[PDB]
Order: C-alpha cells, then sequence, then structure tokens
C-alpha cells in the first residue's frame, strides 16, 4: 500500500517561453556585472522548473548563445581598441571577468550540469565557457597575433638586458595552458613554436658571434651565463613544463654546433692545456663537454 | 623528527556538539520560512553541507543580506527531516511521509539520502503501484533505480505475470526481460504462456514476444503436440525446425543457435570421469563438481559415460565432450569412440569420435574444425597428433608432432599450441614445440622450467604455466613445491607463486582468474592427491583451495557455464 | 514500518567542506588577536569544538556583541596549530613548536592534542633533560606521563645508574622505583651498587635505599665474601639472615619474608614431568614447562622432575610440590618420594613423603596443610588420607572418607574441601561430602548432580565446575563427553559445553581465572587428546587454547608465578 501520490506535468509554451526570458535577462545582468542585486531561489527554482519538463536543449543553446553574443560584441570590440596600448591588462582583466560570470552561472544551475549534462554527455558550463572565449577571443586572426609578437618581444628585450613584467608573461601561460581544459595542447600550439624557432635563432648567432669574438674560456663563461639567464627566466617567467626543449637546443648549438669550434681552439683547447699542465682550463672543458653529448 | 597525528573521533565529537548547540536553541543566525512556517539554523552549516545552499549562502547574491529565506515549492515535513539528518547524520522514514523527502532530497540534489529513500522504497515495494514508482523513476531520471526495479522483475516473473499490468507493461520493456538470461523459470512452457498473455488477452486465452521465446528449451514430444496443436503458421515452422533440431542431438554443437542456450550464469567446474583412488582408481561415470552458489562437492549424473580417464575435454556451444582417454588404471588401451554432455540440454548423448590413436591430448576449437598437437599413447611416449571436426564429431588427422611425449604439457595460446615437458620414452624431455594453428607447423617456444615428466600445464595470464609434477628425471620421485610461469607470450619463465603441494598430472581449472589445481598422483606423498589450492595470477595470493572428498589421480574436469537449477539445488 | 538509516561517511564531509570554506575565505565572522596578529576564522565551529570557546561564545557573557576576541597568554604559532587541527583533524608536530603547543593545549583543556602532544615528548626522552620533563609533567598536574616516565627509567636502571643527574632524584621516588617489582636486573648486586652511587659518591663508593634489595633472591655464596669487607652495619645480621634461610631448603615455603619477593611479573600453567601416551611411548623424564607468553612448550627448568605418572601438585607460596602418582587407565606407577620446586630460588628439592603413597584423589591446599578429601590407591579403592605440610614436615592424620569413594574429584569451593560425586572403584555414585577445614571432619554436603569420577574438579568464579570423567557413566572405563557439573557453593547446576576430548587423568589448571583442560585419554571419543581449550568463565564456552602437540595422557601440570627474566631471555 504505497499510495504515490499523483502529480500533474505541463508544457505550457507561454509560461516556459517567459521563463526563459526571465532567465536571459538575469544572466545578462550577471554578465554586466550587476549580480548584487539578483535573487537566487528564483533562478534555480526555473532552472529546476525547464530541466523537469525536458527542455534542457532550450536552455543549453540559449546559454550558447547569449554567452557567445555578449563575449563577442562586449569583448572583441574592448581588445581591438586597446589593440594598440595596455594590451596585456585588459585582456587579463576581461579573462578575470569572463571566469568568475562562468563561476558564477554555473553556480546558480548545478541542476543542468548534474542532470542533462551527464544524461546526454556534453560538456558543462565551465568547459562550453572555456571553449567559446578560447574559439572567440583568444585564438582571433589578429589578437593570436598582435600576443605572439608582443610575447617574443619581451622576451627579446629580456634576452638583451631590459627589463619587463615577469608577472604579466606568467598569466598569460598560466591562461594559456588552462585554456586547452586536459594539458598543454594549446600552449604547444599558439606559443612554443614561435618561442623555440626565435630562441635557436638567437642562440645560433649568440655562439657564433663568441666563435668569432675570442677563446673557449670566453665562450665557456658566456654559454654559463646564458643558460644561468634561460634555467632563471623559465622558473620565474615561463612554466617549467618548458624546460628539457630549451637546453636541447642550448646543447645542439652553443656546445654542440661549436663543438668542431672547441675542437680546433687556439691558446684554451686541450692540445693548449695539456702543454700548458693547467688544471682549472681542463676542468672548465670537461664540465663544458659533459653537458654535450660525444 | 617531524612526525604528525592524525585522530579519527573528532568529527563526531563536532556533530555532537553541533547538535548540542542547536538544542539548547542559541547562536542561531539565520531563517528558513517554509510554505508560513519558521525555521532556526545556522548559516555555514548549511553552506557546509549541500551545494544548492552552498551557492545560496556563498555565491554573492542577495542572500547575504537577509536574515529570513523564502522557500517555495517544498514539504515543512521534508525540511525538518533535511535538517534532522544534517545535524545528525540519521534519518528516520516512515510510510507516510517518504515521497516528500524523496523529492525534496530529489530538489536538492543530495545523494545519500536519495539512495537511502529508494532503498526503503524498494524494501516497501507495492506490487498496486509499480508504474507509479516507474513514472517517478523516469521524471526524476534515477537511472540507479529502473536497473535494480528490472532484476526485480525478473526474479517474480510467475507472479505478476497474471496481474493485469503485466499485458499493461510496455512492450519494449517485456521484450527487454524476456531476452535476459535472468528470468527465473524452469520451462519454456511458462515464457509461452506469458508470451500469449502478453499478445492475447486474459479471457482469450481462456508475436514479438516469440521472438525472445527458446523453442529448443522443450521436450521434443511437447514440440509434436505444440505443433500439432498450432494452427498453420511460421510459428508451427519455426517448431518444426525447433524438433528438428532436437531430433540432431548428435549435431548438438554443429547447431548453436542464440535460442539454442540456457539462461543463466552459474559458471562452475564439474569434475567428470577420471579415477578416484579412494576405494580403487577405475573409471568414474558420475560428475563431482565443485559448486560456488552451494560451495561445495555437488554430485551429479553424467549420461553416456564412457569407461575413460584423463580424456581431453573440449567445451564448445556449452557441450563437452571427450577424446581420447587413457585407462591404465583399468588397462592401457585407447579408445576411439567419444562422450560427449549436453548442459544445454539437461541431458548427454556420447558423440563417438573417429580413430584417435592418442591419449592425454587437447584440442583447441578453432572455427568448425580443432587442432591438437603432440599426443601420447596409453602409457607411453606418441607423436599421432590428432585434430577434430565438430560438425561431424570426428577424430581425423593433423599435422605431425615434432617429438613422441607421454604424459606431456600443452596449451593453447592465443590460437597456436604450446607443448612442453613431456616424455619421450622413459626419458622426460624439455624442448618447447609451439604449434601454431595458424601456421600449421611447429615453433619456437619458452622451454619448461622443469625438464620433467607428467606434470600438468595450467593457461594462467594466457600463458602454458608449468606447475606442480612429479617424476625422477626432475632430480627425485619429490614433490615441486616451485611454480614457474613459461610465458609463452614473454618467452621466459616468469616467477609464480611458489605450489603449496607438489603432485604431478594435477587437473588445473581457470575459474575467473583463479587456476586451481587438483587430483593426480603426488610422488611425494606415494598416492593420489585430493587437495586443491586457490591462487589468482593478478592477485598473487594462493591459498587453500577446496578439498576433495577422496584423493584421486588422473581426472579430468572443466569451467562451464551450467543451468540456474543446478546451481541452485 | 518506519526504519532508521544512519550514514557514516557524512561527518568527514562536512569538515572537508568547512575546510574548503575556510581556504576560500569567505562566511567569517570572528577575528582573535594573538601577540598582535589577526586570525581569522568561524564563531560556530569553534564553539562547538573545544569547552573554553564554548563558554565564551555560548556562555552569555560580553563576547556575543564583540566583533573581535583578544586572547592573551597564548603564542601565535600555538593558536595557528590549535586552529589548524580544528579544521583538519590532522596535527604537525617538531622539536620546536612541542614545548609551546602543551601549554596551550594544558590551558584551553583539549584532551587529545594533550595526548598528542605526551606521545610526541616520549618519542624524544631522553637521560639529559628527564628531570625537566617531569618539572613540566608535575607543574601542570599530567597524570598522564609521569605513569610512563616511570616505564622508561624502570626499563633503562642500568643506562641511566651512570648519569650525573640520577643522584638528583627526590630520595622517596628513587626508594618507590627501586621497591617496585618491574625493575629488571640478573642480579641483587647492580641495585646495591646504584644505591650506594646515589647515597654516596663514586669514589668514596669506590642507608635506606638498601632496604629493597632481596637479600633471598641474591646468591648466597657471596654473602660470606660481602661481610668480610662489609663496614660496620646491621647489614651483617640481615646477611646471616639468608644463610640461616639457604639451611631451610625444606621450610623455604615455611620462612618466608616480605624482602623475599620475586621482582618480576609471570604466572601461568607450567606442565612438567609424566608419562607421554603419544606420540612418544615412553615416560617422560626431563621436566621441561610450556610458557604461556610463547604460547608453546619450550624448554625451562627441569626443577623437581617427578618419575611418576600423574602426580601429585600443591602450590605453596610460588613454591611448587609433587607427591604421589596413579596413571591406572594406562598402568599405575605410584610413588612415595615427594619433590619440591622453588621458582624463588628456581631450584629443586627433596619434599617430605607422604604417609601414604595414595593417589586417584582431590587435594585442597587449605590451612597450614594440604589436605586429601576421600582417596584411594593407585589403581584401587583405599581410605588412606592424610595432610601434608612439607613446609612444616607434618604429616597429620586427614577426615577420612564418610563413603567408599576412588578416584573421585574435588575442588576448594569457597576456601573449603569439598568433593563432587566419586565412585566406590568402578560403579559410580553421586554421594559428595565436604571435609571442613574448621572440624576436620566429612561434613555432609549437596550431592553432584553428576555421578561422574576422575574427572578434573576446579573452582571458577567461587563455584565447584567438573568436566569429563572416567566413572560407570560412560559404560565402561571411558572417558564420558557429556558436561554436566553442580556447584553446592552456588547452590545450582552451571552446565558447561562438552569437552573436546575426554579428560581421563588428565591436568587441569585455571590460568587469569579461567580453568583449562590439556591431555588425558578419551577411549569412548575414539581419539587423543589433541587439543587443548579453555572454559572462559565470562563467555561460559570454552574457546581452544595453544593444543599440546603430544596427545599425552596421565601428565600433571601445575600453575604458580615463573621468573620472568627466563622468558625475556
Amino acid at each position: 500500500k504505497m499510495r504515490i501520490r499523483a502529480f500533474p506535468m505541463t508544457m505550457d509554451e507561454k509560461y516556459v517561453n517567459s521563463i526563459w526570458d526571465l532567465l536571459k535577462n538575469a544572466i545578462q545582468e550577471i554578465q554586466r556585472k550587476n549580480n548584487s542585486g539578483l535573487s537566487f531561489e528564483e533562478l534555480y527554482r526555473n532552472a529546476y522548473t525547464m530541466v523537469l519538463h525536458k527542455h534542457g536543449e532550450k536552455l543549453y543553446t540559449g546559454l550558447r548563445e547569449v554567452v557567445t553574443e555578449h563575449l563577442i560584441n562586449k569583448v572583441r570590440e574592448d581588445v581591438l581598441n586597446s589593440l594598440n596600448n595596455n594590451f596585456l591588462q585588459t585582456l587579463n582583466q576581461a579573462w578575470n571577468d569572463h571566469q568568475t560570470a562562468m563561476v558564477m552561472i554555473r553556480d546558480i544551475l548545478m541542476y543542468m550540469d548534474r542532470v542533462y549534462v551527464q544524461q546526454n554527455n556534453v560538456e558543462n558550463v565551465y568547459n562550453l565557457g572555456l571553449i567559446i572565449f578560447r574559439d572567440q577571443v583568444v585564438r582571433y586572426g589578429c589578437i593570436r597575433d598582435h600576443l605572439r609578437q608582443t610575447l617574443l618581444d619581451m622576451i627579446a628585450r629580456e634576452r638583451k638586458g631590459e627589463v619587463v613584467d615577469r608577472g604579466a608573461i606568467r598569466n598569460a601561460c598560466q591562461m594559456l595552458m588552462i585554456l586547452g581544459l586536459e594539458g598543454r595542447s594549446v600552449y604547444e600550439e599558439d606559443f612554443e613554436a614561435p618561442f623555440l624557432e626565435m630562441s635557436a635563432e638567437f642562440f645560433q648567432m649568440e655562439s657564433q658571434k663568441f666563435l668569432a669574438e675570442n677563446s673557449a674560456s670566453v665562450y665557456i663563461k658566456k654559454v654559463e651565463a646564458r643558460i644561468n639567464e634561460e634555467i632563471e627566466r623559465v622558473m620565474h617567467c615561463l612554466d617549467k613544463s618548458t624546460e628539457e626543449p630549451i637546453v636541447k637546443v642550448v646543447e645542439r648549438e652553443l656546445i654542440s654546433k661549436h663543438m668542431k669550434t672547441i675542437v680546433e681552439m687556439e691558446n684554451s683547447g686541450l692540445v693548449h692545456m695539456l702543454k700548458n699542465g693547467k688544471t682549472e682550463d681542463l676542468g672548465c672543458m670537461y664540465k663544458l663537454f659533459s653537458r654535450v653529448p660525444n | 623528527v617531524n612526525n604528525t597525528y592524525r585522530s579519527a573521533q573528532h568529527s563526531q565529537a563536532l556533530l555532537r556538539g553541533l547538535l548540542a548547540l542547536r538544542d539548547s536553541g542559541i547562536l542561531f543566525d539565520v531563517v528558513l520560512v517554509v510554505e508560513g512556517r519558521h525555521i532556526e539554523a545556522h548559516r555555514i552549516l548549511l553552506a557546509a553541507s549541500c551545494d544548492y545552499f552552498r551557492g545560496m549562502f556563498a555565491g554573492g547574491l542577495k542572500e547575504m543580506e537577509q536574515e529570513e529565506v523564502l522557500i517555495h515549492g517544498v514539504s515543512y515535513n521534508a525540511m525538518c527531516q533535511i535538517l534532522h539528518f544534517i545535524y545528525t547524520s540519521e534519518l528516520e522514514l516512515s510510510l507516510s511521509n517518504v515521497q516528500e523527502t524523496l523529492v525534496a532530497a530529489c530538489q536538492l540534489q543530495i545523494p545519500e539520502i536519495i539512495h537511502f529513500c529508494c532503498d526503503f522504497l524498494m524494501s516497501w515495494v507495492d506490487e498496486e503501484n509499480i508504474l507509479d514508482v516507474y513514472r517517478l523513476a523516469e521524471l526524476f531520471d534515477l537511472s540507479r533505480l529502473t536497473e535494480q526495479l528490472d532484476t526485480y522483475i525478473l526474479k517474480n516473473f510467475v507472479a505478476f505475470s497474471r496481474t493485469d499490468k503485466y499485458r499493461q507493461l510496455p512492450l519494449e520493456k517485456v521484450y527487454s526481460l524476456l531476452s535476459s538470461n535472468r528470468l527465473e523459470v524452469s520451462c519454456e512452457t511458462e515464457v509461452y504462456e506469458g508470451a500469449l498473455l502478453y499478445h492475447y488477452s486474459l479471457e482469450q486465452v481462456q508475436p514479438k514476444l516469440l521472438e525472445t521465446v527458446r523453442f529448443p528449451l522443450m521436450e521434443a514430444e511437447v514440440l509434436q503436440r505444440l505443433h500439432d496443436k498450432l494452427d498453420p503458421s511460421p510459428l508451427r515452422d519455426t517448431v518444426a525446425s525447433a524438433l528438428m533440431y532436437h531430433r540432431n542431438e548428435s549435431l548438438q554443437p554443429s547447431l548453436q543457435s542464440p535460442q539454442t542456450e540456457l539462461r543463466s550464469d552459474f559458471q562452475c567446474v564439474v569434475g567428470f570421469g577420471g579415477i578416484h583412488s579412494t576405494p580403487s582408481t577405475v573409471l568414474s561415470d558420475q560428475a563431482k563438481y565443485l559448486n560456488p552458489l552451494l560451495g561445495e562437492w555437488k554430485h551429479f549424473t553424467a549420461s553416456l559415460a564412457p569407461r575413460m580417464s584423463n580424456q581431453g575435454i573440449a567445451v564448445l556451444n556449452n557441450f563437452v565432450y571427450l577424446i581420447g582417454g587413457d585407462n591404465n588404471v583399468q588397462g592401457f588401451r585407447a579408445e576411439s569412440r567419444c562422450w560427449r554432455y549436453d548442459p544445454r540440454h539437461n541431458r548427454w548423448f556420447q558423440i563417438q569420435s573417429l580413430q584417435q590413436e592418442h591419449a592425454d591430448l587437447s584440442v583447441c576449437v578453432v572455427g568448425r574444425y580443432i587442432y591438437a598437437v603432440a599426443g601420447r599413447d596409453y602409457h607411453n611416449d606418441l607423436n599421432a597428433v590428432e585434430r577434430y571436426d565438430p560438425a561431424t564429431n570426428s577424430w581425423a588427422y593433423v599435422a605431425p608432432l615434432k617429438r613422441e611425449v607421454y604424459a606431456h604439457a600443452g596449451a593453447t595460446l592465443e590460437g597456436k599450441m604450446y607443448i612442453t615437458c613431456g616424455r619421450r620414452g622413459e626419458d622426460y624431455l624439455k624442448e618447447t614445440h609451439c604449434y601454431d594453428p595458424g601456421s600449421n607447423t611447429w615453433h619456437t617456444l619458452a622451454d619448461g622450467p622443469v625438464r620433467r615428466a607428467w606434470h600438468g600445464m595450467a593457461t594462467l595470464l594466457n600463458k602454458l604455466y608449468v606447475i606442480g609434477g612429479s617424476n625422477n628425471d626432475a632430480g627425485y620421485r619429490r614433490d615441486v613445491h616451485q611454480v614457474a610461469c613459461y610465458s609463452c607470450t614473454s618467452g621466459q619463465w616468469s616467477s609464480v607463486c611458489p605450489l603449496p603441494a607438489g603432485h604431478g598430472e594435477p587437473g588445473i581449472a581457470v575459474l575467473d582468474n583463479r587456476i586451481y589445481v587438483l587430483g593426480g598422483r603426488s610422488h611425494n606423498r606415494g598416492s593420489r592427491t585430493g587437495y586443491v589450492h586457490i591462487y589468482d595470477v593478478e592477485k598473487d595470493c594462493w591459498e587453500e583451495g577446496p578439498q576433495l572428498d577422496n584423493s584421486i589421480s588422473g581426472l579430468a574436469a572443466c569451467v562451464l557455464t551450467l543451468p540456474r537449477s543446478l546451481l541452485l539445488e
């Protein structure tokens, strides 16, 4: 004798549609940074109502459309306006605002992500927001470009000896790594290749200049200084994950590609050291040659 | 040092203190108004208990600056129960407010209370409101309830079929239940009656379901009577085909079909044939199985059981067949006849094979035929490898063996027979032959860890593992407690758990990654072995398995899916 | 049906949620000012966690309407550690924040943190700062630390004796420690040297503290050498007292002294001597005792090796005595010599011979002489009954049997010599007479409900209990498997589970207020006594204890306190 109480089910479109208009208005108000007045119980109750009557497709499509429209029309124009000057700060501010808005929206709609998303096997609210931001902001035709040139520019300035905002570089690297949603795919795709290419070219030029400039001891000192500089830059500005490819290029260019130059070096070579009988030079040469295979 | 401690009774003390504070009615800071009634609570406990409250009290919305909070669409008693559970971690249910509590729990997305409510409702499941339960579990999308609801349906089919709600059930669900190999039934007559009741009115009695009906499950006389009583229809043609198939039991493993199988999961190891040393080693004609559901030595009567021992057991289409079989206990003489048991048909018909001048040989069933290599004579070495034809169950010729062996070790490793150990003449050979069925010739294989004879081979991790053995050629006629797995895939004698008991020619049986060895003759003990060792390759744990009531040597056993009634009795 | 469901993994989830909320940094309400620094936390958790915080925040005082609370006298790191423990249930400790954490945890009165800190401190106690630890423990009135410091100082007395701070200990404390029984030293001279070092300087050496020295436990052969070089003191009289005591081998139990106690703790049942039945068919002659600490029949002292089967057993002031013997079931071997084993001296001596070489009866050690109830010969009925006092060497006439009883059983119920049932030879009877020690006569008592004889009758819970027996109740000269006993002192039948092995002329001993059965011959049971079971008084059931490796029948076992020094090495 369970005696299950009866309960009605209704799908009146106009009533359903008005709920959607209210939810869209609330989401737009949140995106405009005006959440201090919006209620919580009403919105969560409405979101629960839309999932109980099997209308999740409408909710998901509307959320996607609203998020895309707002992000485009309120971020892309702003970034293009700030394209010339104050580029990193506005991008970081937009990223933080987008993250906060998305986390609040996810907080409102936990029922949708707990039922509908797992039922139909789609991306959650947070992942959807990250995907939209990656597709429509960071990976734009020109924004990605200017980002790469300015990043390589501050890298070159730091290599020369200038002072750059390491915090901004670190924040940009962290944002890029997060934007993959699983790992470093986007980080490898958009940032790693130009950085490695420019670093390789710069190190080849520096190695050629050092070889044409002085003897082997000066080359050893220069390569040690470069190693210290790159290991300080990766540990403070860049991400720790991009360490092995950098040292590989350093060894293959400043050491390996000049190994013959160290083989035939005069007044500082192995033959010169053996004839002089010195030991500090031999130790320095052994330390330099240990890193370079063969 | 910097040792760190961690207590375990701190959380309960904290909860008890919180409950005492709530009972004292002090330090309250939030009031919830539900349908017009006020409840006092603490903000932090609610915000740190569930996710609905966490967003409401910590998201940053207006609720930061409200003393009273309106709650709509919920029962006051439901909130009282929820708060009691939060403050106590003990939830008291009843038969009146269970629906309100369940709907409130589903509203706030709290898993533990949802699971408790579901368990209580199933424990108080009502026959007259099962559809009202499916509706409730469907609107709220409770995928964790529907599965065991269907499990309940498949174990009480007979009682529910009488009720008209069985006709009221959806066709898809009924078809899914009928096709499932879990219905608690004895004969296909009940299935036919249920199909008729679903496809016709109760008064009328007094198509699609027939697709799930196992026609061969009925008797030949029953099938003939149904065909005679049936009107001209393709159902009659199907019944005639089923009767004809039942009239060809000799081709039972060559006439397999989805409706020609049983409906159970009772995979157990059944020992049949062989010689039991107590009280005299003779070819037994009874099946001594090790029932895990009963967990004991179950007894059965194998029909048409040949007087053979250590015969190769082949299990195809839920039908067991015996090939060769040395009868050195009753006199060394090869038997060309073969005996077959049909657990699927609940009977056994001796499907005799052709001339197979080999003993202690096993054939791996690849396609319509079965490939076998090496082999042994009645009491000595032999190289007459004989293949099998399951369609005619005929023992035909096979590829020649590399060398003659006696009581050798052999295992089908990934569709390729591997033969190791064995006794060429009197001398125990250590050469390994990899007779791949695809290559139809011997190939290189890992050498046996023990260069002995009469050593059984098991299929551990899809590898021919050699363990036990009892022969003087191993150094002495003593128990070999060292077991190494001759992994042909790795091609090496990988380390394995040492064998607790050393006994040569022991029958192996793999039951859920547990390759136990039982029976055989132990040279160290000077008699047959009546103990088994339960070891798992994955778990690496070896202990004492089931012990037989009588020591046996040169016996045969195989793991197969038996009828559910047999496992239940 | 209502049913209540209670979770188990909810409190920890709540704690994790609270920790995450605190790490986020929201819903904070109260701020504590400690050492000029701010720590921000929640009111409710603090109020419900401790008791001092509960009083401060829910006591009705001013802190209801104050945003910040300024604490005094506690270190900032201490508050950080306490809050981390409250939020995370863990605790991190080091060698630099352990002193300042105990002070803060002892002031807020939190027991778990105090216990953890005490454990950590004991994990790093040494001989260089033990006085500081004692001062800290006594200052804070801690009693869980100065009950483990004594344990450490006793376990390492020799090592600490060389420390300079050893002379700085209070005289009362060191006197109490020296007089304790847990102090382990292989002799009684090292303690004297330590006492001299405490009382006099090392150069001067090479009082009351010497009073704790156990002279009778030391070797008397060095007493003459000590007295020659001894300074003028009354200690010479004490030394000479040991010489007089050493000349009292037959009076050593009678010459017991408070300073003659055994400075150790090992009391159990020792089974030595007798006639082993299986698997060795020879009479046992070596005296070895099973060690309960090791749970095996390991080697032990061969003190008072009796050349008899099922001899008598008595324990007079931790001294074992044996006389007589009877093994009529498997061949009686009566003995007249009495042997005494002194655990205090750990030696053997010839005890006073009994007036009559009689056995197969019950002996109660009451009064100045152990008295035998009823009596019989080695294999026949006899009236020879007497009371033996080996310490006083007094063989006196005792109360004779009121009725013809042979191979009867009895026990000292409520400190009174009594017997249960009996047998006029082979015919079992229920006549029971209790010999009153005051009247020295066999006074009439309640008759035994079960007419059992040659059984093991003991006193459990101050109640007579007999298990098994060898009488006519089994139909022959076998062991009755049924267990039935009635305690007259308790006045009721105390039914017990049947003995796994027949109690036929076995050795029954009671350890830890629980009787046990080990050994004997069970003719009716069809097997020997290959198991030992102890009947727990609280459980009222027999649990399989350490089974004897030899199924012997007719070996007596005593129960007494043995020197734990031998067991420790």
